[PDB]
């Protein structure tokens, strides 16, 4: 929406990057 | 706006809208659409499989004119990077495929990605890294895993 969503949602989607890569780094 | 930031906006808009597996990518802050930082996944079923590696892409005024710079601000080990982080590709080259008004941001990211999945061997920036790949090929995917853990701080 605003500059200031888009940037909270890039933050958010980073965050959520590495969430993912650890449990499927860590899976098995 | 000039040229330079019109552009930005509009392949940051298609690159949310159209996001490539595994890249998150944009302005650090959108004040300033000439300093980015992408984060890239290494690909599953690669020697790098789930790093994540957050790069900066630095913009120069005539852009698309001229390409960015990228550099790396995680540890890596790699052939086309340099100790330093530095990326040393052909598409980041001014006029194999070097900038030309065919280029974007996308490809330079899944150029990236490719050259991580496939390391290769023209440049030279890492010499331990090239010469591990071509002839310790088992020890390279050694360290890859270890560059991934200290991606991800683990």
């Amino acid at each position: 929406g605003p500059s200031w969503a888009r940037q909270e949602s890039l933050q958010e989607r980073k965050q959520a990057l590495y969430e993912y890569a650890r449990r499927r780094f860590t899976e098995r | 706006a000039g040229t330079a930031l019109k552009r930005l906006m509009a392949e940051y808009k298609q690159l949310t809208l159209n996001p490539p597996e595994g890249i998150v990518a944009g302005p650090m802050n959108e004040e300033n659409f000439f300093e980015w930082e992408a984060l890239i996944m290494g690909p599953e079923d690669t020697c790098f499989e789930f790093g994540v590696f957050p790069a900066i892409l630095s913009f120069p005024l005539d852009y698309p004119l001229s390409p960015p710079k990228m550099r790396f601000t995680c540890e890596m080990f790699h052939p086309n990077i340099y100790p330093d982080g530095r990326v040393c590709i052909s598409i980041l080259h001014a006029p194999a495929e070097r900038w030309s008004p065919v280029q974007s941001v996308e490809k330079i990211l899944l150029s990236v990605v490719s050259m991580l999945a496939e390391p290769n061997d023209e440049s030279g920036a890492n010499v331990d890294a090239s010469k591990m790949w071509r002839d310790d090929r088992e020890q390279f995917y050694k360290i890859a895993k270890q560059i991934v853990q200290k991606s991800l701080g683990l």
